[PDB]
C-alpha cells in the first residue's frame, strides 16, 4: 500500500471522559507491552517564586512514600510484576509513566492510583530527598545544555512565571516543607487536568473499568473555588551572556518567540526549523551534507555542535538554535545562522521544502514509533491540543505547506523580531545584541 | 597526420622542452587544486619537484638537452582520472542545485 | 551560467523579483529626487508650480 | 492595530519599502520644508527683500 | 574516539574485553591512537572482501514487502557469495589493569567466563543478573529487590551504583559485577557485593525473587522487542547468528523454564571461574583480584 | 547554581506597553517597531536632504560662473 | 603566498647553492650567454616577428600611398 | 631580544609587503615594470612638487609661467621637461605592465585587476588633464576636442560638457578645475595603487609558467631589491636619456605656441599614449558610437577575466594564442600611428580596420584561440 | 558561502578598523574627536579641493581670484569661509583631542 493509506491504517485514540472529568486514552497495537501513564498539567508554570521546587519535587517524591503501601513497597510491587517507571517533569507537563506486560495491568493502574492521590509524605524522605535534589542540582551544571536553556527561559520570559526553573533555586529548595507540597498536590494534581495514557497491549474498556475502579474520584472541586489560571506570559527580547573563560566550549542559543501549540502553525515553524536541521561532530555526512548551516561549518570548521528547537508552551514558544561551539567561531556561527536563517526567510524553494517535508515525516513517524514517546504524544497533545491529532490530520496539515507559505509566515515569527540569546562558555565572541539585531533583517531586502 | 601534427603542437608548445608533461601546466581552479589533493603522495612529490625544477630552468631562462625531454609518447595523463572524476562530481553538485 | 540557469534558481529569481524591481523603483526615485528632472516633476501635482 | 503598526507592517518592514518610504518622503521633504523656510523667512522680513519692493 | 570515551562505561569496557579476552574479542570496539594516521584503504578492501559476504550476512525488512525485497537483494547481491574468513576462537585471558583516571567516581568491574548465547547456562546467567540488578527499573529509586544493591547499601552510605552484566557473543561470553563508587568505600562496596554472589552460589535464594528476576527478564526482552529498531536488532542478530526466529513466547517459554538449580551453578561456576576487573578512578582503596 | 540566576526588575527602562506580565509583546511589537523606525526614517529623511543640498551645492559651484554667465551672452544686433 | 612558512608541502628534494663570494659574478658570460640569447629568439623570432614587418609594410604603403594620392 | 621587523607594526607591513614577501625566483624584467610604476609615479609627484611651486594658473601667464619655469626659473627646464617625459616613462612602463598582464596568464586577479582598470582611467583622466595645463594651442585644441566629443550623448552630454567647461568653452574655470585635478588625482592613484598591492599580497605573485609558485620561493629582499635597482638605474637611464637628450621628440611640436582661440592647428592631435584611443574614437562614423568605443577599449582588457576559456593559465604555453597576442600589439601599434596620422582618405579605411581587428582578436578569436588549444592539447 | 567581512581583504581591512573593532564601552565624548579630526579633515580636503577650481595663485590676481571664489563663482562663498571656518573647527577639534590625550593620560601610547 501507500503512505496515506497506511497512515489511515495506523489505530485510532479512543479518548473517554470519567464521571470526575478526567481523561483516558489508548492506542491498541499488536505488541504485548503496556505503558500506562498520568500525565499532569502542573509543571513550572502554575508555580509562584513561592513552591517553586514543588513539582520537581513531587516528581521526585511519588514513588518514595505511599498511604497504602508504605515505604519501598512501591519497589517492591513493581519488581514483583518486573515493570519499568519514568517520571520526567517538564514546565506545562509533570508525567508518571509504567512500562509492563500487558498481564499486569490492574497492578499497573493500581500502583499509579496509589502514586498520584494516596502519596504518604514522611519528613525524613523530605530531608533526605532535600540532600539529594540539591546534590542533583549541583550536578546539574555540568548539564550546559540545561544550563543554557534554563538561562534561556529565564531571559526570554522574564517577570512572567516561565522564567523559574522546573528543579527551582537553592534559597526555595530549603524552605520546602510538607504543607506546601501537600497544597501543590491538592491544587495542581486535579482530575481533569490528569490524562491516563496506555498505547498498544491494552482493551479501552478494560482500562475505563480499571479507572473507574481506581482513578475516579480524586478531586474535583477546588477549596475556595479558587481556580488555578494560565496567563499570557510575556516574550521579552535580552541577552545573557554567563563568561566562563576556563571553560572549554561555548553553549549559545538564540530563540524568537513562536506561536505555541494551539495555534496551527507549529508544522510550517518546524519545518522551517528541520530544514535548518541539526549538526553533531559525531555525524560521518561531512561537508555533503544537506542543511547548508551544517555544510559551512563542517567546511571552515566552526562548531561542534548545533541543534534547532521548537519548544512550545500554550501560545508562547521559544523556537531557536542553540550551539556547542569554540571560543573563536561564534561570530561565524551567528552570522551564518542568521544568514541561513534569512535566506530560509527570503529565498524558500520547492526542493528545501519538500526536504524538509519529508525529513519531518520522518521525524514525526520515527518519534512515534515507540510505545512510550507514543505516550509522551498522547499526554502531550490531550493535556495541550485538546483532542489528540492523528497523523493522517498532521500529514493533511504538512501537505498543504508551501514555499510562499513558509515565506509569509517566516515574515510573521522570524522578520526583524527581537531574540533571546543565552550563553555559558568564553562568549566574548559573541556579537552584541546590536549586532545580533543588525545580523537579523537584510541589507538587501 | 593528426599525431605528428600533435606532436608539432607538442615541440612548439615548450613545456617538452623546459621539463613539464601535460598535467603541470593546468591553471590552478579550485577543481584542480581539488585534485592536488587527491593524487598520491608520490606523484604529487615528483610533480611538484618537476614545478620547482621548471621554475629553476625559467629563471636561469635555459632548458634541458634533447636527451631528457620529455616526449610525446613518454607523457602519462596521472592527472585525468582524478580530474575527471572532480568534474563529474561538481557537475552533478550543480545538477543537484539547479534541481 | 549553465550552473546558473535551472529550475530553483528561476524559482528564486522570481522569489526576488518584486524587492529588486522595487528596489530599481527607489533608485530611479532617487535618482530623479537628486537630479530634479523638469520633464518628470512637472507631472507630480505638489512640484506642479514653478519648483 | 494602532497607528505606526499598520505602517510598519506594509512600508517600514522590508528595505526597498522604507527605501522608498525615505525617497517619496524625501521629495515632499524638500518642497514642504522650502515652502516653510522661504514663508518663515519672508515672514521674518517681508519688505526688506528684493520681492516687495520690485514694484519699480 | 573522544566523543565515546567522553563517557566513562566504554572505556573500561573496552579495556575489560582487552583483558578478559585472549587475542579475538579483546580487540576494541573503537580504533586505538596507534592505529590513527595507519589505516589504510587497502587494508579497508581487504576486510570488506573478506567478511562482507553472503553466507554471513542477514538482511531483515520492517515494512517492506518480501518479494519485494527478494527482487532488490537478487539483484544486488549476486556479489560476494562465499562464506568469509573465519573469525578466531576467543580465549579467557583473565588478569587486571588497574588504571587512574582523575575522578572521585572509581569504576570497578569483575567478570568471569559464562556460555554462548543460545545455551542453558546463558539463559540461566541472564536470570541471574536480573536477579542482581541490570539497571535502574525505577527512576531516582533505590532498587530494593536487587540483592547486589540491598547487600552493598546495608554497609555503605556513600552514593554509588552496583549492576551486574551479561554480554554472551557466538562463542565465549561474560558475566560480572560492574560498581561505581566513590574512591574511599569502593573496598567496602566491591568486598559486599562479591559476598552477596558468594551468598547466592552457596544459595541463599528466594524463589519468588528468582520468579521476579524471571518477570524481569521476560519484560525487558518485551522492551527489546517493543521498538521498531530494537525488532530489527532483534531479528537481525536472529537471523544473523542463529539463522531461525524463535517466537517471543517461545523466548518466554525458556525463560519460565530457566528454574532456581541453574541459577545457583551458574553463580557457581561464576564465582569458582577465572576472573579479570577493570577499574578506573582514584585507586587507592580498591581492591585487588587476590584480595576478593 | 544555574536556576539561582533570576533578571533583574527592568520596570524603569521598559516601556508602558511591554511592562505588564500578563500580556505579550507581539501586540506591540510592530508599535514600538514602526516609532523606532519612524524615528530612523525621520532622521535619514533629513540626512538625505544633508546628503543632497551639499552635493548640489558642490555640484552647481563646479559649473559656470555668474561672470561667464553674465559674458557668455552676446551682444544684441538689433534692428540696425 | 600567504607567509614563508605554511606555503607549499613538498618532499625528497635537495637544492645545493653556493655562496656569492665563493663563485664568479659573471660565470662564462659570453660562451653560455650567447647561445642562450640566439637559443630564446630561436625560439621565439617566429612569433614575435611577422606581425612586426606586417606592421612596416603597412606603415610604407600608407606614407607611399599618402604621397601618392597627395598629387 | 625581539624582532623589530616582526614587531613594530609599520616595519611589520613593510616587512611583510617588501622584505620577505614569498615571491616567484623566476619573473623576467617585464615583472619589474610595477615597482617601475610605483618609482615613476613618486618621480612624478615629487617633479610636480617642483614643478607646481612656479607654476601659475590662469589664461593671461599659464604659457607666461610655463616659459618662466624654462628660463628663469635655475634647473626648472629639466623638471619640467622630466615630468613630460616622465609621463611618457609612465605610460610606456603602464603599456609594459599591461602587456605583462595580457600575455602572463594575470587576468585571473580579478580585482586586482578591476582596481588597475580603474587606475589606469585615472591615470589617462590625469594625463589629459595635465596636458591642458601649459596652455599652448595644441593643448587647449585638443581639450576643446577631447571635451567636446563628450558631448555626442542625448539629454546629458551639454549638461556634462558645461559642467566640465565652466562656460561655452575652455577657459580661465576650466584651466584652474584641471590644475587642481592634476594636483588630487596621482594621490588617489597611489592610494588605489597601495591597495591594489594589498590585493596583490593576499594571493601572492605568479610566475611566467603559469604555474603555482608555493614550492619554489625566494625572499623579496635582497634578490628582488637589486633587481628594482637595476630596473630603476635602466628606467633613469631612458628617462634621463628623454629628457637631457630628446626633450620634445615624444612630445608635440605644436604645444609651444601661446593659446589662441582664433585658430586652428592643421591637424588636431592629443598625445602618444591617447593616440589609439583617438583612432578608436575616430574610427566609428557616429560620434556616440565613438565615445562608446572609446569607453570599451579601455574597459574591455577588465572582461579578460571573464575570457579564460582555456585551462592553461599563461601564453609561454600557447604558441598561437602568442601569435593573436602579437598581433594585437600590432594592431595597438597601427593605432598609434593611425592616431599620429591625420583624418583623410585612406588612413580612415586602415584605422576601421585595424579597429575591427583588435576587437575581433580581443573579443572574439582568442577564447576560441584556447578553445583550440585545450582541443589541440586532448583536455576534451 | 563565506563571510564577506572576514574574506575579503579590502572588507577585511573595514572590518578590523571601523566595524569589528575591539573598542572600550567606557569612552566619552572626547573619544570621539579623532574622527571627528578625521572627518573635518576629509571635508577640509573636499571643499579645498572644490575651492581650487577657481583659484589662481599670483602676485597680481590672487586676491582678485578670492574675490572672483567669494562673489562671481555660484555659491563659491559658502565654500571658502567653510573652508576657513573648518581650519578653525580643525584646529577646535586638535587642541580638545591633545587636551583629551593629556587629560586621559594616553602618554603610553
Ligand atoms: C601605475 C601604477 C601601478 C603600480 C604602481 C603597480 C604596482 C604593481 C606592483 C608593485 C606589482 C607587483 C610586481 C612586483 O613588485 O614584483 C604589480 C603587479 C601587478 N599589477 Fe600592477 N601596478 C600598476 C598598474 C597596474 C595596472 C593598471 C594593472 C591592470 C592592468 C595592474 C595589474 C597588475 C597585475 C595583474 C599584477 C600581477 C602580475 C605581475 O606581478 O606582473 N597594475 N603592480
Ligand atoms: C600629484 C603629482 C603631480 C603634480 C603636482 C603635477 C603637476 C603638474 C603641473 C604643475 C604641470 C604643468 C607644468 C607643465 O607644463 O609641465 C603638469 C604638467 C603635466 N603633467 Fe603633471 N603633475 C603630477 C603628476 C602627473 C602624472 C602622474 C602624470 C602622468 C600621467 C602627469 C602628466 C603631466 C603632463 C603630460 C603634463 C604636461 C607636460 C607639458 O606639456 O609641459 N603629471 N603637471
Ligand atoms: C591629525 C589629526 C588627528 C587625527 C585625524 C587623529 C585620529 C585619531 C583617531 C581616529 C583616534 C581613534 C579614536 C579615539 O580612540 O579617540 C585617535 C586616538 C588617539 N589619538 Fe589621534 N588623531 C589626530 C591627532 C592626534 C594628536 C595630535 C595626538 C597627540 C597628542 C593624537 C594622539 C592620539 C591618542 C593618544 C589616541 C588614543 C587615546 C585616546 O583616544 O584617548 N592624535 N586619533
Ligand atoms: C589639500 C586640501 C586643501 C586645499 C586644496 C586647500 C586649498 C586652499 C586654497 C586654494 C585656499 C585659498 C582660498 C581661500 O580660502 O581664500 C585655502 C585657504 C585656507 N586654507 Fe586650505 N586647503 C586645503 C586643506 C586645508 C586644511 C587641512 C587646512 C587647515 C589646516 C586649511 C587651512 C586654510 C586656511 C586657514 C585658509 C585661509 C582661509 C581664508 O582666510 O580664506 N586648508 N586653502
Amino acid at each position: 500500500a501507500t503512505f496515506a493509506q497506511a497512515l489511515q491504517s495506523v489505530p485510532e485514540t479512543q479518548v473517554s471522559i470519567l464521571d470526575n472529568g478526567l481523561r483516558v486514552a489508548s492506542e491498541q497495537s499488536s505488541h504485548a507491552t503496556c505503558t500506562v501513564g498520568v500525565w499532569i498539567d502542573a509543571g513550572s508554570r502554575y508555580e509562584t517564586e513561592k513552591n517553586n521546587g514543588a513539582g520537581y519535587f513531587l516528581e521526585h517524591l511519588a514513588f518514595k512514600g505511599t498511604k497504602n503501601r508504605p515505604g519501598n513497597a512501591l519497589e517492591k510491587e513493581v519488581e514483583s510484576i518486573g515493570a519499568h517507571l519514568n517520571a520526567y517533569s517538564t514546565r506545562e507537563h509533570t508525567a508518571y509513566l509504567i512500562k509492563a506486560l500487558s498481564k499486569d495491568l490492574p497492578k499497573v493502574v493500581e500502583l499509579l492510583a496509589d502514586i498520584v492521590q494516596n502519596s504518604s509524605l514522611e519528613d525524613s524522605q523530605i530531608e533526605k530527598e532535600r540532600d539529594v535534589i540539591l546534590r542533583e542540582m549541583q550536578e546539574n551544571d555540568a548539564s550546559m545544555q540545561n544550563v543554557v536553556f534554563d538561562y534561556l527561559h529565564a531571559t526570554a520570559f522574564q517577570g512572567t512565571p516561565l522564567a523559574q526553573a522546573v528543579e527551582g533555586p537553592s534559597e526555595n529548595v530549603r524552605r520546602l516543607s510538607r504543607t506546601d507540597l501537600t497544597d501543590y498536590l491538592n491544587r495542581h494534581y486535579k482530575a481533569p487536568r490528569m490524562v491516563l495514557a496506555a498505547a498498544g497491549g491494552v482493551e479501552h474498556q478494560q482500562l475505563l473499568d480499571l479507572a473507574q475502579k481506581h482513578l475516579s474520584s480524586v478531586s474535583r472541586v477546588y477549596e475556595e473555588d479558587a481556580v488555578p489560571g494560565l496567563t499570557p506570559c510575556r516574550f521579552t527580547g535580552s541577552e545573557i551572556r554567563h563568561r566562563d573563560d576556563a571553560l572549554p566550549l561555548a553553549h549559545v542559543a538564540i530563540a524568537v518567540e513562536g506561536p505555541g501549540w494551539a495555534n496551527p502553525d507549529n508544522v510550517t515553524l518546524q519545518v522551517a526549523n528541520a530544514i535548518i536541521g541539526h549538526y553533531d561532530c559525531t555525524y560521518g555526512g561531512g561537508v555533503h551534507l544537506s542543511s547548508p548551516l551544517a555544510s559551512v561549518a563542517v567546511a571552515n570548521k566552526l562548531c561542534q555542535s548545533f541543534q534547532t528547537f521548537n519548544i512550545s508552551y500554550s501560545d508562547t514558544g521559544l523556537l531557536g538554535a542553540h550551539f556547542v561551539c569554540d571560543a573563536m567561531s561564534i561570530d561565524d556561527m551567528v552570522f551564518f545562522l542568521q544568514g541561513q536563517w534569512m535566506r530560509l526567510c527570503t529565498s524558500a524553494t520547492e526542493s528545501e521544502v519538500t526536504r524538509g517535508k519529508n525529513i519531518l515525516r520522518n521525524a514525526l513517524v520515527s518519534h512515534l514509533d515507540g510505545t512510550t514517546p507514543v505516550c509522551e504524544d498522547i499526554g502531550r497533545s490531550l493535556l495541550t491540543y485538546g483532542r489528540r491529532i492523528p497523523l493522517a490530520e498532521w500529514e493533511s496539515r504538512i501537505q498543504e505547506v508551501d514555499a510562499q507559505m513558509l515565506r509569509d509566515i517566516c515574515s510573521k515569527y522570524f522578520y526583524d523580531q527581537c531574540p533571546a540569546v543565552a550563553g555559558y562558555g568564553p562568549i566574548e565572541q559573541l556579537p552584541d545584541y546590536n549586532r545580533i539585531r543588525s545580523g537579523m533583517f537584510w541589507l538587501r531586502f | 597526420w593528426l599525431d605528428g601534427f600533435r606532436k608539432w603542437y607538442y615541440n612548439a608548445a615548450g613545456f617538452n622542452k623546459l621539463g613539464l608533461m601535460r598535467d603541470d601546466t593546468l591553471h590552478e581552479t579550485e577543481d584542480v587544486k581539488e585534485a592536488i589533493r587527491r593524487l598520491p603522495e608520490d606523484l604529487y612529490n615528483d610533480r611538484m619537484f618537476r614545478i620547482k625544477r621548471a621554475l629553476d630552468l625559467t629563471m636561469r631562462h635555459q632548458i634541458l638537452p634533447k636527451d631528457q625531454w620529455t616526449k610525446y609518447e613518454e607523457d602519462k595523463f596521472y592527472l585525468e582520472p582524478y580530474l575527471k572524476e572532480v568534474i563529474r562530481e561538481r557537475k552533478e553538485r550543480e545538477e543537484w542545485a539547479k534541481k | 551560467l549553465s550552473r546558473f540557469l535551472g529550475p530553483r534558481y528561476r524559482e528564486l529569481a522570481r522569489n526576488w523579483i518584486p524587492t529588486a524591481g522595487m528596489w530599481g523603483t527607489v533608485g530611479a526615485v532617487g535618482l530623479v529626487w537628486a537630479t530634479d528632472w523638469r520633464l518628470i516633476l512637472d507631472w507630480v501635482p505638489y512640484i506642479n508650480g514653478k519648483f | 492595530p494602532t497607528i505606526p503598526s499598520r505602517l510598519y507592517s506594509l512600508l517600514f518592514r522590508r528595505t526597498s519599502t522604507f527605501a522608498l518610504t525615505i525617497a517619496v518622503g524625501a521629495l515632499f521633504f524638500e518642497r514642504a520644508f522650502d515652502q516653510g523656510a522661504d514663508a518663515i523667512y519672508e515672514h521674518i522680513n517681508e519688505g526688506k527683500l528684493w520681492k516687495h519692493i520690485k514694484h519699480k | 574516539k573522544a566523543v565515546a570515551f567522553q563517557n566513562s562505561q566504554t572505556r573500561i569496557i573496552e579495556n575489560l574485553h582487552d583483558v578478559a579476552y585472549k587475542n579475538a574479542l579483546a580487540n576494541p570496539l573503537y580504533c586505538p591512537d596507534y592505529r590513527m594516521g595507519k589505516i589504510t584503504s587497502e587494508e579497508l578492501h581487504y576486510f570488506v572482501q573478506n567478511h562482507f559476504t553472503s553466507a554471513r550476512m542477514a538482511l531483515v525488512g520492517l515494512g517492506v514487502s518480501h518479494s519485494v525485497l527478494k527482487q532488490v537483494a537478487e539483484q544486488f547481491l549476486n556479489m560476494r557469495g562465499g562464506l568469509g574468513l573465519a573469525g578466531a576462537k576467543a580465549k579467557y585471558r583473565g588478569g587486571e589493569i588497574r588504571e587512574q583516571n582523575g575522578d572521585n567516581l572509581v569504576h570497578a568491574a569483575i567478570v568471569a567466563e559464562s556460555a554462548a548465547i543460545g545455551n542453558a547456562e546463558a539463559n540461566a546467567f541472564s536470570v541471574l543478573q536480573h536477579l542482581l540488578g541490570a539497571g535502574p527499573h525505577i527512576k531516582r529509586g533505590n532498587n530494593t529487590t536487587s540483592l547486589l544493591s540491598q547487600s552493598v547499601a546495608k554497609g555503605s552510605h556513600q552514593p554509588f551504583d552496583v549492576s551486574a552484566f551479561n554480554a554472551s557473543y557466538s562463542d565465549s561470553g561474560l558475566f560480572g559485577i560492574y560498581t561505581i563508587s566513590q574512591a574511599a568505600a569502593a573496598g567496602e562496596v566491591i568486598n559486599a557485593a562479591y559476598n552477596q554472589v558468594k551468598a547466592v552460589a552457596q544459595g541463599n535464594l528466594s524463589s519468588a525473587d528468582v520468579q521476579a528476576a524471571k518477570n524481569k527478564l521476560k519484560a525487558g526482552y518485551l522492551m527489546s522487542v517493543e521498538t521498531s529498531e530494537g525488532f530489527l536488532s532483534e531479528i537481525g542478530s536472529q537471523a544473523l547468528a542463529a539463522g531461525s526466529y524463535m517466537p517471543p513466547s517461545t523466548v518466554l517459554q525458556q525463560i519460565d523454564s530457566v528454574a532456581d538449580a541453574d541459577v545457583v551453578k551458574a553463580a557457581k561456576k561464576f564465582v569458582s571461574g577465572k576472573k579479570s576487573m577493570a577499574a578506573s578512578g582514584n585507586l587507592g582503596h580498591t581492591p585487588f583480584l587476590d584480595e576478593l | 547554581s544555574h536556576t539561582d540566576v533570576k533578571v533583574p526588575d527592568f520596570s524603569d527602562y521598559r516601556r508602558a506597553e511591554v511592562l505588564d506580565s500578563t500580556k505579550s509583546s507581539k501586540e506591540s511589537s510592530e508599535a514600538r517597531k514602526g516609532f523606532s523606525y519612524l524615528v530612523t526614517a525621520t532622521t535619514t529623511v533629513g540626512v538625505a536632504y544633508a546628503a543632497k543640498n551639499v552635493v548640489s551645492q558642490f555640484v552647481s559651484s563646479m559649473s559656470a560662473s555668474a561672470d561667464v554667465l553674465a559674458m557668455s551672452k552676446i551682444e544684441i544686433k538689433l534692428s540696425d | 603566498g600567504r607567509e614563508f612558512g605554511n606555503l607549499a608541502r613538498i618532499r625528497h628534494v635537495i637544492s645545493y647553492s653556493l655562496s656569492p663570494f665563493e663563485q664568479r659574478a659573471f660565470p662564462s658570460y659570453f660562451s653560455k650567454g650567447i647561445p642562450n640569447v640566439l637559443r630564446r629568439t630561436r625560439e621565439r623570432i617566429l612569433r614575435v616577428a611577422p606581425p612586426f614587418v606586417v606592421v612596416y609594410l603597412i606603415y610604407t604603403w600608407g606614407n607611399q600611398e599618402f604621397e601618392q594620392s597627395k598629387r | 631580544m625581539t624582532n623589530m621587523r616582526k614587531t613594530h607594526p609599520l616595519f611589520k607591513i613593510i616587512n611583510h609587503s617588501f622584505i620577505d614577501l614569498p615571491a616567484p625566483s623566476n619573473i623576467s624584467s617585464w615583472w619589474n615594470f610595477g615597482s617601475l610604476l610605483g618609482v615613476c609615479l613618486m618621480v612624478q609627484i615629487i617633479t610636480g612638487l617642483f614643478l607646481a611651486m612656479h607654476y601659475t594658473s590662469d589664461t593671461m601667464t599659464a604659457f607666461s609661467s610655463v616659459t618662466h619655469i624654462c628660463r628663469d626659473v635655475n634647473y626648472g627646464w629639466l623638471i619640467r621637461y622630466m615630468h613630460a617625459n616622465g609621463a611618457s616613462m609612465f605610460f610606456i612602463c603602464l603599456f609594459l605592465h599591461v602587456g605583462r598582464g595580457l600575455y602572463y596568464g594575470s587576468y585571473t586577479f580579478m580585482e586586482t585587476w578591476n582596481i588597475g582598470v580603474l587606475l589606469l582611467f585615472a591615470v589617462m583622466a590625469t594625463a589629459f588633464m595635465g596636458y591642458v595645463l601649459p596652455w599652448g594651442q595644441m593643448s587647449f585644441w585638443g581639450a576643446t576636442v577631447i571635451t567636446n566629443l563628450l558631448s555626442a550623448i542625448p539629454y546629458i552630454g551639454t549638461t556634462l560638457v558645461e559642467w566640465i567647461w565652466g562656460g561655452f568653452s575652455v577657459d580661465k574655470a576650466t584651466l584652474t578645475r584641471f590644475f587642481a585635478f592634476h594636483f588630487i588625482l596621482p594621490f588617489i592613484i597611489a592610494a588605489l595603487a597601495i591597495v591594489h598591492l594589498l590585493f596583490l599580497h593576499e594571493t601572492g605573485s605568479n610566475n611566467p609558467t603559469g604555474l603555482n609558485s608555493d614550492a619554489d620561493k625566494i625572499p623579496f629582499h635582497p634578490y628582488y631589491t637589486i633587481k628594482d635597482i637595476l630596473g630603476i638605474l635602466i628606467m633613469f637611464l631612458i628617462l634621463m636619456t628623454l629628457v637631457l637628450f630628446f626633450p620634445d621628440m615624444l612630445g608635440d611640436p605644436d604645444n609651444y605656441m601661446p593659446a589662441n582661440p582664433l585658430n586652428t592647428p592643421p591637424h588636431i592631435k592629443p598625445e602618444w599614449y591617447f593616440l589609439f584611443a583617438y583612432a578608436i574614437l575616430r574610427s566609428i562614423p557616429n560620434k556616440l558610437g565613438g565615445v562608446l568605443a572609446l569607453i570599451l577599449s579601455i574597459l574591455i582588457l577588465a572582461l579578460m577575466p571573464f575570457l579564460h576559456t582555456s585551462k592553461q593559465r599563461s601564453l609561454m604555453f600557447r604558441p598561437i594564442t602568442q601569435i593573436l597576442y602579437w598581433i594585437l600589439v600590432a594592431n595597438l601599434l597601427i593605432l598609434t600611428w593611425i592616431g599620429g596620422q591625420p583624418v583623410e582618405h585612406p588612413f580612415i579605411i586602415i584605422g576601421q580596420l585595424a579597429s575591427i581587428s583588435y576587437f575581433s582578436i580581443i573579443l572574439i578569436l582568442m577564447p576560441i584561440s584556447g578553445i583550440i588549444e585545450d582541443k589541440m592539447l586532448k583536455l576534451y
